[PDB]
């Protein structure tokens, strides 16, 4: 029981051939306890670090970290080609640690990648 | 420094960021605020310029209450000054929420000054064209007076003046032995100094804006009461002639 | 479950009535000068729902440069209620008021927003017991009158009072200053009259 | 989680303000170690607040609500949260947190005096809110509720001394019923003077 | 990078924070032990991310 | 001294030293490249006449329609950039159907115009809600409908801003046609005479001659729905001269 | 402020009210009665239910018929398209109101009316998206398009069956029987059979709750009519 | 109206390390019962850990991180109230996701010995003494009986040793935190 | 300012010149001299000393707030040279990065690793078009565990290196020559000799006889590894002991 | 002349320490039509001059309704006025929802100040080119506020903004000593005479070109337009 059917206004349109097989019936209770903890791990780590910076040092500290992260993530490679995130790792501190995201299920060999223009204009918020 | 001065991320051939220097001149665009730290408190005073007789008295205030114990006197762009007042209020409230006591004034000055500096760093935002002073009093800390300028440099002062006539006001403050005066005599002298450096012809028809935080308010920032402000203005006028 | 709620709404030829028995669930809050809603459910959901309806009424008035009619309030409330269909509001709503012809109008809802216009509607725990008697009492015949009871306003007031008196062989029967909201062409008129106990 | 009742919090209106009682006790379960703790908050001059339930959430809402009061203190624009404003804010907060799970398990009795009109409100963790001339949340809720309602029906208009004595009798009956040492109870009163709280008054039979 | 031979506390931190990240779903119970400039250090890390610095 | 080049018009978001945004006035000039559309609001209804400007005889005229239907009681007349016009037209259509779904009633003319304006005024500010437009729409619309307040005519220009009107001309000859509507219009005239005046002015300002193929007329009356005049109805109306 | 705005997070630290791993976070969750009303895209256990329906195609149209009367048993999607009710009343009404919204938007865009195949497919998609979440629909979409009379049964379980005779409800077994028909029945003879079939349901009941006449229908080429 | 509350301490314990901490004049004496149960958050601020070992150690590491960082920022010895505030933040936010109860005991120049107690569910209450973990049965009554409200370092050590020793009778490693520093002491 | 890159070989940070030089980084190096202050750091047998000018050109300014010696961790101190706000912001970043290191690795950050982290961040600033270098220099000191005293100097280009003695500021070249001459002779200065060396370098290349209020001295020692800033009495004792000799 | 590099963006400080796009936005305010706001001890009225191209158009909607106690009069770009009005309306709704009480006028105006200050510092934005005259009524009495493109706001006893509003401000400065004890009728007349002072000597106020909006102790914010202004205009002595 999730409530939230925006159903006030469930007027949204989807591309049927591109949506694949979506089952909102089961998209409310993750498949594993660790599914979201791992999906959003760099997100949650950034939020934890920004929170400690905010609480100890002030607004300026998370703002400058987020501004550096935004800048480096923007001189990148178009989404249908893999990037190295060299500068972003140097900023985040992952230039000298290897996690399981780095060795498992390598992003550089995806086994599946979409169309160039569709992936670029999805990153641009155009759908 | 022409050619190297359209961005806050460009260095002049002699290591000068010129947008920040132009922002400090922007502070020099406005009328003067002085702040004097005394033996038992801090007193602020602003040469507030009456834009019109149509404005309700108290509008366009330049003496904010940033926390229960901190008061802020500003110069430069007033919109920027109000945004920085909001930031300083947020910092003080956040500190109190996390740690359960009133934020030290030095720490508050550091937080806000580091915000101002963060704006002096990018091409996406421009430096703040506003300078301000913070002043507090605590029984366990004494009086404290800080000035932050648009470059993000905050120092601690015994007497400060920001604005158009900061140099003349600074000359006039240096004659005061403020380290051994109470807030009352400092209020009278602050009014005197505001009246001295006012340029009666170029600028016209100002109104004093006096404020203190001290032990006479029990470490609480306040506007100087109407009668004491009247006495200070009368002293300031009679001393001018 | 969650007793104490009995809403009797009656639409006449030019008036609407929404009567509730207070017991803690006070209600029959007024929406516009032509509309009254009556919420009989969990109290917190009723408060939040009426706040949402007020906000949406203000937004409608700003967008459309007019106050929103009874049928439009009903349709909006139906979509608001269905918005939480997999986690429903536990409320039973009745909207009473005037339509744009000036006639009476009464709408009743599920917790998920199913509504239809009624000539009268009893809502709550006591509603099941009171309904048949007031039904064969109000009609006096089998002729349809799918939107307006033939009675006059004073006669309909008398019927409401008499049926709540007849509820004394029924559930709680609050006897707690019966709330009565009357929608007429001259505006809402809350007329809380105490059931003598 | 196994559920335990919240510590009792009372309150009755009178002519010229509202009186609130809230006996000091950390919990009735495994947190009874933590004693001599006050469940009453002073929001501002016209508002006070007695809370029954989780003390963590009471502490969190003390933080948030006191910081809102300080935030308006700083502006000094002549507006302050009325008792009804605080009551409605708490209702919105508890409904919001009930829905977005993140629970706030606290039941509050908001009392106040603004504009020559006493306010007494009830808010619980589900979003239920209302107003009554007397309230009782916590352990002996259904034991003190009929007492208060009948007394108010007999006499709908009370004074400070009458209201305080009635609250005394309710708390005593909650003491004679159950043997928990109610040495630890606070009485609070909001009037035109302000919110005046006296500390741990002690029953001596 | 550091040019120093590691510290046993560094290994203990890495292990305990990795094992805490995977909420006990990685079934590695370890007996870590080494020797740095600080001296001999023996730890016992458990699958849920809890260590214990011990003599044996 | 010296005359120097100053340019304030090559980007949106730039005010001239006059308080004036030039990239929006250049979009209004973009309107003046469209075809002329005349809308007259009477008490018997609202008429919409547009000049079609068929480019080739091989082109299906039904596909270049400058008067469209938003709902059974509203119709739009277009002038300017077609690709932008159809975006605003689809916004209007979807908004009317959203309103019907939610509130079970027909959206009024002014409310449709307000929704289209909310869409149309959201330019500049591109890196805030991607999929936004980034420049003014180069199309002016003429919403003419019948609602609770009788016949109504609205006008929207490359600003996302609408004003109610009683006789508008938009397009390439809007100045001359507006000067003509200035006298030919009186506040109580019948719909037949509104159509008459619309077609006379369209004949005046067109470089071609009135045949039933190079113009386009639509009307919305209180009882009848939105109606687009056919080849024979148009023939009869023009042979009325 | 400008920096937090250039960042476009928004994340609950670069805002106001943050005092730990979160705090008040600009209103401790408290918000407004929505930021957007409708006219734009944007625990109650006692939902309502339905009973008995027919529908057959034809030579001259499609014929819906329901167990009399009050309550509603046939949704009037728009002048040219009909639909029956089974399962949740709110489910059927809401999802076919959304379907009529889609049908009207289609007609406005394309200047021709939607086909019955397309309409039933849109409905089947809308209710298939929430399969397994408790939606209870039993609609039966009928109409007339450029391909002739159309009749589809669309279900909340993803079913979308085309057919020339359908029947839902209690008397369905007796109503599908008694459906001895022919594709070339006269119109009067068609009304006859649908009457007789809802009757052979209620030959064990009579006018009352979900009882009355037959609430007959008829989908002609220029839109449906109500026969009686 | 009954204001029913989660217990927060009858969720999952089944066990206990029977942590304790007593405030004497100008210091505290934590005390607990080959491993060590007194986690030093700072130089004069310790803590005692109740709940799940993993979650409690995660919270203690994060507090050590944040307290050291904050102490360097403000250029003062950390207050015990500040460590207790950080602990309370994480033990109240992650209340439903952690099994963590904390006793923070320490010393700071402007307040002296402090025994802020953060039970499960996240709650700061400063206390003259705090006990925790399977010890709300034997220890609580005896300590309420005898506390003397003003002990010295040595008497406080003996008192805490007696309480933890009767918890045994149902090793004893202790630490006294004065201004002069921490004097850890192992008993048996 | 809004956005874009300034065209020119010395006007954007991401433009090379025909000779492959990043001129905005060199202009940042000139920004280090904005302030007119020189810093000396000297490494001894068992101590490291940072000495900087303390100019306070204002009677009204509270002189206890003017300082360029900062405490990064409990055992690492630095002297910042350059633009004052940039210096304070880089100190704030170094403090955060050191706290993160202690969190992740369980032991306190070394000096070389702290200057490496700060220099990695500085390199990221030099490579991207949205950010700019900081016009400041960081000289870090600390006692490691088994190496000894450490003096390290990060710089605006992202370059860092360890030294036996180093200088930053206006008189960096003159001080570097002075310290080279001193270090060629003997290097195992005890603790007093390192302080005298740092003070003599500063007071020679500036040709200024110092007062305890015109100079700042922060020290670490092997026996007292914690960063310490000497009081005016201690600096005056050192100065009188240097003058008598 | 030496100004061209430093006035094209709101993120560039001129070497004189001036942002010039802010001043150009202030000019954008001056390009509207005059609107007047003034208050007595009990009422706060807003009087506006409408332009409709002088024939064949319903005039501009110059006075807008924000809440039951707040209403605004606009001068400057219309798109900006609508954006700011949507903001004001949403904030008033949020206050009524969360706190059940009418949002104070000063707090609303402070929020507008922050909202409109952000574009004057950020890249890829421009200042708001609309100036507002906000008339409110809350616990602290009537209020008149003036908001600017520079993100400044002023507490006014009376104020006129728009094109040729200096004449109205001269009138209001001359006559403000008697505004407070004026009743509603002669307060609206004072506003009408000021607005008339913003006109040529030939043109006169009519019902077709005057819009009035009153809020007060008993009144909710009401707008009087095109025939409702006749009671107020009938009694206005000639110029």
């Amino acid at each position: 029981p999730v409530t939230e059917l925006s159903a006030s206004g469930p007027f949204e349109s989807h591309d049927l051939l591109r949506k694949g097989f979506s089952c909102v019936k089961n998209e409310l209770l993750p498949s594993h306890p660790l599914e979201l903890s791992e999906k959003n791990f760099q997100l949650n780590q950034d939020k934890m670090n920004f929170s400690t910076l905010r609480n100890i040092q002030g607004l300026f500290a998370p703002l400058k970290l987020q501004m550096e992260f935004k800048a480096v993530q923007q001189v990148q490679r178009l989404p249908f080609l893999s990037s190295s995130n060299l500068s972003l790792d140097v900023l985040r501190g992952n230039d000298e640690t290897i996690g399981f995201e780095d060795i498992l299920n390598d992003p550089s060999q995806s086994e599946v990648m979409g169309e160039p223009h569709l992936m670029v204009e999805y990153k641009l918020g155009l759908l | 420094g022409t050619g190297y001065d359209l961005s806050a991320s460009t260095f002049s051939p002699d290591g000068r960021v010129f947008q920040v220097e132009y922002a400090m001149k922007a502070v020099e665009n406005s009328s003067t605020a002085i702040g004097i730290r005394c033996k038992d408190g801090v007193v602020f005073g602003v040469e507030k310029l009456v834009l019109s007789k149509l404005y309700e008295e108290g509008s366009n205030k330049r003496l904010f209450n940033v926390d229960r114990h901190v008061g802020m006197a500003v110069a430069g762009l007033l919109a920027d000054a109000r945004s920085l007042a909001d930031i300083a209020r947020e910092e003080a409230s956040n500190f109190r929420s996390n740690f359960g006591y009133n934020i030290p004034l030095k720490h508050l000055a550091d937080r806000v000054a580091m915000y101002v500096h963060a704006y002096t760093l990018y091409s996406a935002v421009r430096p703040f064209g506003c300078s301000f002073m913070l002043g507090s009093y605590s029984v366990n800390d004494g009086a404290q007076l800080y000035m932050i300028d648009p470059s993000g440099v905050s120092y601690g002062y015994w007497g400060c003046a920001i604005g158009k006539a900061r140099q003349a006001a600074k000359t006039e403050i240096e004659k005061l032995q403020m380290k051994e005066m109470t807030c009352r005599d400092i209020v009278k002298e602050v009014a005197k100094i505001i009246y001295i450096v006012h340029d009666e012809v170029k600028d016209k028809a100002f109104e004093l804006e006096l404020s203190w935080v001290g032990e006479l308010t029990n470490g609480r920032h306040e506007i100087v009461p109407k009668d004491i402000r009247e006495e200070a203005e009368k002293y300031a006028k009679e001393s001018l002639k | 479950v969650f007793n104490g709620g009995t809403i009797l709404a009656i639409a006449g030829e030019d008036f609407a009535i929404v009567a509730s028995d207070t017991r803690d669930s006070p209600k029959c809050y007024k929406l516009t000068d032509k509309t009254v809603i009556g919420c009989s459910g969990f109290h917190g959901d009723c408060l939040t729902l009426t706040k949402i309806i007020e906000a949406r009424l203000k937004m409608y008035k700003h967008s459309n440069n007019k106050a929103m009619t009874t049928g439009a309030i009903a349709a909006m409330l139906s979509t608001i209620l269905y918005s939480r269909r997999f986690f429903p509001y536990y409320v039973y709503n009745i909207i009473g008021g005037l339509d744009e012809e000036g006639k009476g109008a009464v709408y009743s809802f599920d917790p998920v927003g199913s509504y239809q216009r009624d000539s009268f509607k009893a809502g709550g725990s006591a509603s099941a017991m009171l309904q048949p008697l007031l039904d064969n009492q109000v009609g006096f015949k089998n002729m349809q009158n799918v939107e307006h009871v033939p009675l006059s306003l004073d006669r309909a007031m008398r019927l409401v009072k008499d049926v709540f008196i007849s509820a004394a062989e029924r559930d709680v029967y609050t006897g707690d200053a019966l709330r009565i909201c009357i929608v007429t062409k001259e505006g809402i008129r809350e007329e809380t009259v105490s059931l003598r106990k | 989680n196994p559920m335990v009742t919240g510590t009792s919090v009372l309150g009755v209106k009178f002519e010229g303000g509202v009186v609130i009682a809230a006996d000091m006790l950390g919990s009735y379960g495994s947190l009874a170690r933590f004693r001599n703790i006050s469940r009453i908050m002073r929001v501002n001059n016209s508002t006070m607040l007695g809370a029954s339930g989780d003390y963590a959430d009471f502490q969190y809402l003390k933080q948030v609500l006191g910081q809102m009061v300080i935030d308006e203190e700083l502006l000094g624009d002549g507006h302050s949260y009325s008792p009804r404003a605080i009551h409605s804010w708490l209702t919105r907060a508890m409904y919001s947190r009930r829905s977005k799970m993140n629970p706030l398990w606290n039941t509050m009795v908001i009392g106040g005096y603004a504009d020559g009109e006493s306010f007494l409100g009830y808010v619980d963790m589900l979003g239920v809110a209302y107003e009554a001339p007397s309230l009782a949340t916590g352990y002996g809720a259904y034991l003190a509720q009929p007492l208060l309602r009948e007394v108010l029906e007999k006499q709908p208009v009370l004074s400070q001394t009458e209201a305080r004595d009635l609250v005394e009798r309710c708390m005593r009956v909650l003491y004679y019923r159950d043997a928990r040492s109610y040495n630890r109870f606070q009485i609070a009163t909001v009037t035109e003077k302000g919110v005046e709280i006296e500390g741990p008054l002690s029953t001596e039979t | 990078s550091t040019g120093r031979l590691p510290r046993v506390v560094t290994a203990n931190r890495m292990l305990k924070q990795m094992l805490f990240r995977y909420q006990g779903y990685i079934g590695a119970a370890l007996v870590l032990g080494g020797v740095d400039v600080t001296g001999p250090h023996l730890y016992s890390i458990y699958p849920h991310g809890s260590t214990d610095k011990l003599p044996y | 001294m010296f005359l120097t080049r100053s340019e304030y018009d090559r980007g949106v978001n730039t005010f001239s030293p006059e308080g004036r945004l030039f990239q929006v006035e250049y979009a209004i000039e973009a309107i003046k490249l469209g075809s002329t559309a005349i809308g007259i609001q009477t008490s018997e209804g609202v008429c919409l006449a547009v000049e079609k400007r068929i480019t080739s005889p091989l082109m299906e005229p039904s596909s270049i329609e400058k008067i469209v239907e938003i709902d059974a009681h509203i119709g739009c007349a277009m002038s300017g950039l077609i690709a932008d016009a159809k975006t605003l037209i689809d916004k209007a259509r979807v908004e009317t159907q959203n309103h019907w779904f939610t509130y079970n009633e027909t959206m009024t003319v002014e409310s449709v115009t307000q929704a289209v304006s909310n869409l149309a005024l959201q330019f500049g500010e591109e890196d805030a809600d991607p999929g936004a437009m980034s420049r003014p729409f180069g199309v002016a619309l003429l919403f003419g409908g019948v609602d609770e307040k009788g016949p109504q005519l609205f006008h929207m220009d490359p600003s996302g801003t609408f004003v109610q009107c009683d006789a508008r001309a938009i397009g390439s000859a809007s100045e001359g046609a507006q000067s003509s509507l200035q006298e030919v219009y009186h506040k109580s005239m019948t719909l037949k005479e509104a159509i008459k005046s619309s077609l006379i002015i369209l004949k005046q300002v067109m470089e071609e001659k009135l045949n039933a193929t190079n113009i386009e007329l639509a009307t919305v009356q209180p009882g009848q729905n939105f109606h687009m005049f056919t080849k024979e109805e148009l023939e009869e109306v023009i042979k009325d001269i | 402020m400008a920096l937090a705005s250039v960042l476009e997070r928004p994340l609950p630290v670069n805002q106001r009210g943050f005092f730990g791993l979160g705090g008040r976070a600009d209103l401790l969750d408290l918000g407004p009665g929505s930021l957007s009303d409708g006219l734009s895209l944007a625990p109650g256990i006692e939902m309502l239910h339905g009973t008995t329906t027919l529908a057959f195609k034809f030579r001259h149209g499609v014929i819906v018929a329901a167990d009399s009367r009050t309550v509603k048993k046939v949704i009037e999607i728009n002048p040219y398209l009909l639909g029956t009710m089974a399962g949740g009343a709110a489910d059927c009404s809401f999802w076919e109101r959304l379907l009529a919204r889609q049908c009207r938007i289609y007609e406005l865009r394309n200047k021709e009316r939607i086909s019955v195949a397309a309409a039933s497919k849109l409905l089947a998609n809308m209710v298939y998206q929430y399969k397994g979440m408790g939606l209870s629909m039993g609609t039966m979409i009928c109409g007339w398009d450029k391909r002739g009379p159309g009749l589809y049964y669309v279900d909340s379980e993803g079913n979308r069956i085309s057919g020339a005779t359908f029947s839902v409800g209690s008397g369905s077994v007796y109503a599908y029987g008694v459906m001895d028909r022919g594709y070339s029945y006269d119109l009067e003879v068609e009304q006859a059979y649908d009457l007789a079939r809802r009757a052979i349901y209620q030959a064990t009941y009579r006018d009352a709750y979900s009882g009355g006449a037959v609430n007959l229908y008829h989908v002609r080429e220029d839109g449906w009519i109500r026969v009686s | 109206p009954e204001a029913f509350t989660p217990d927060w301490e009858s969720r999952e314990v089944s066990t206990g390390t029977t942590i304790m901490a007593v405030q004497f004049d100008g210091g505290v004496v934590l005390g607990a019962d080959v491993t060590d149960k007194l986690t030093p958050i700072h130089d004069r601020i310790f803590c005692c850990r109740s709940g799940s070992a993993a979650d409690t150690q995660a919270v203690a590491d994060a507090v050590t991180y944040q307290l050291g960082f904050h102490s360097i920022e403000l250029n003062e010895p950390p207050l015990v109230h500040t460590a207790a505030s950080l602990f309370k933040e994480m033990c109240y936010r992650y209340r439903e996701d952690l099994m963590a109860g904390i006793i923070i005991a320490g010393w700071d120049p402007q307040e002296g010995g402090q025994v802020y107690s953060v039970p499960m569910g996240g709650m700061m209450v400063r206390q003259s003494f705090a006990i925790g973990g399977s010890g709300s049965s034997y220890i609580y009554g005896y300590v309420d009986a005898t506390y003397r409200e003003g002990m010295t370092k040595e008497e406080c050590l003996q008192f805490t040793a007696n309480a933890l020793a009767l918890a045994m009778e149902r090793v004893i490693r202790l630490a006294a935190i004065a201004e002069s520093g921490v004097e850890r002491q192992v008993l048996l | 300012m809004s956005r874009g890159s300034s065209a020119g070989f010395d006007r954007h940070i991401t433009i090379f010149s025909p000779e492959g030089r990043l001129y905005q980084v060199e202009y940042a190096f000139k920004a280090i001299n904005q302030g007119g202050l020189t810093s000396v750091a000297v490494r001894g047998k068992d101590c490291a000393v940072i000495v900087t000018q303390k100019k306070v050109p204002d009677k009204l300014l509270d002189s206890s707030t003017v300082t360029h010696l900062f405490k990064i961790t409990e055992n690492i101190g630095c002297v910042m040279t350059g633009m004052t706000a940039d210096s304070r912001s880089q100190v704030q970043r170094a403090r955060y990065e050191a706290a993160n290191w202690k969190y992740k690795y369980g032991y306190e950050i070394p000096v070389d690793m702290l200057c490496k982290r700060i220099a990695d961040i500085s390199q990221v600033y030099t490579q991207n078009a949205e950010m700019r270098p900081l016009g400041c220099c960081m000289i870090l000191i600390g006692i490691d565990e088994e190496q000894g005293p450490q003096v390290y100097k990060c710089d605006p280009a992202g370059y860092y290196c360890g030294f036996k003695a180093t200088a930053a500021g206006v008189k960096q070249t003159e001080s570097t020559s002075f310290l080279e001459k001193k270090v060629k002779k003997k290097f195992d200065w005890t603790f007093e000799q390192t302080v005298e060396t740092a003070i003599t370098c500063l007071s020679t290349v500036l040709s200024i006889d110092f007062k305890p209020s015109e100079i700042e001295v922060g020290v670490v020692t092997v026996e007292n590894p914690k960063f310490r800033i000497l009081t005016e009495a201690e600096i005056d004792a050192h100065l009188v002991a240097l003058a008598e000799r | 002349m030496f100004r061209n590099q430093y006035d094209n963006d709101v993120t560039v400080w001129s070497p004189q320490g001036r942002i010039h796009q802010i001043e150009y936005a202030m000019e954008a305010v001056k390009q509207g039509s005059a609107t007047v706001g003034l208050k007595s001890k009990t009422h706060a009225v807003l009087v506006a001059l409408k332009r409709a191209q002088s024939e064949l158009a319903a005039h501009q909607k110059k006075i807008l309704h924000v809440d039951n106690h707040i209403g605004i009069s606009i001068a400057g770009l219309t798109a900006d006025a609508r954006l700011l009005c949507n903001f004001m309306r949403q904030e008033c709704l949020d206050s009524r929802f969360v706190f059940d009480r009418p949002l104070p006028v000063s707090r609303l105006v402070s929020l507008i100040g922050s909202k409109t200050q952000i574009p004057t510092q950020r890249y890829g934005r421009r200042p708001y080119g609309v100036g507002l005259l906000i008339a409110g009524y809350d616990d602290m009495g009537p209020h008149i506020f003036q908001t600017c493109p520079s993100a400044n706001y002023f507490d006014c006893r009376a104020m006129s903004i728009g094109a040729r509003s200096q004449s109205a401000r001269t009138y209001l400065e001359r006559h403000m000593s008697e505004f407070m004890e004026c009743n509603l009728n002669e307060l609206v007349k004072h506003g009408l005479r000021a607005l008339r002072e913003t006109l040529p000597a030939e043109q006169d106020l009519t019902t077709k070109n005057v819009s009035i909006g009153i809020v007060g102790k008993d009144l909710e914010f009401t707008i009087y337009d095109d025939d409702d202004v006749s009671p107020f205009l009938e009694g206005l002595e000639e110029r």
